[PDB]
């Protein structure tokens, strides 16, 4: 959103900051979920001695 | 070692194990002879864990 250059200059900046924070949080959650899923898929199975 | 593998083993000596818990070298030397341990990694003798070290970067031992 052009980093909210000249939309409103009063609340558009805070709105863009909150939106970027939410996007970063969603990206972090997605990365963590993918990492956990990949770790659980190839975690390994116990076999006979 | 049990987590990561043979690639991640730290060196250990009889003298280090004796110093751990009120023990002597001679005594542990006899216990660990022909003794086996089963872990999900594999089946191994206790004598297998003990090995020599080489000088590494940063003063460490490999």
């Amino acid at each position: 959103r052009w980093l909210e250059l000249g939309l409103t200059d009063e609340e558009k900046q805070n709105q863009l900051e909150q939106l970027a924070e939410q996007y970063d949080e969603l990206k972090h959650e997605f990365e963590k979920k993918l990492e956990a899923k990949r770790r659980k898929i190839t975690q390994g199975d116990d076999l006979a001695p | 070692f049990f987590e990561q593998g043979e690639e991640y083993m730290k060196p250990m000596v009889l003298a280090d194990i004796a110093q751990a818990v009120e023990m002597h070298e001679s005594t542990i030397s006899r216990v660990t002879t022909q003794k086996y341990l089963h872990s999900p990694r594999g089946i191994f003798e206790l004598k297998y864990f003990f090995s020599s070290h080489v000088n590494t970067e940063g003063g460490g031992e490999a």
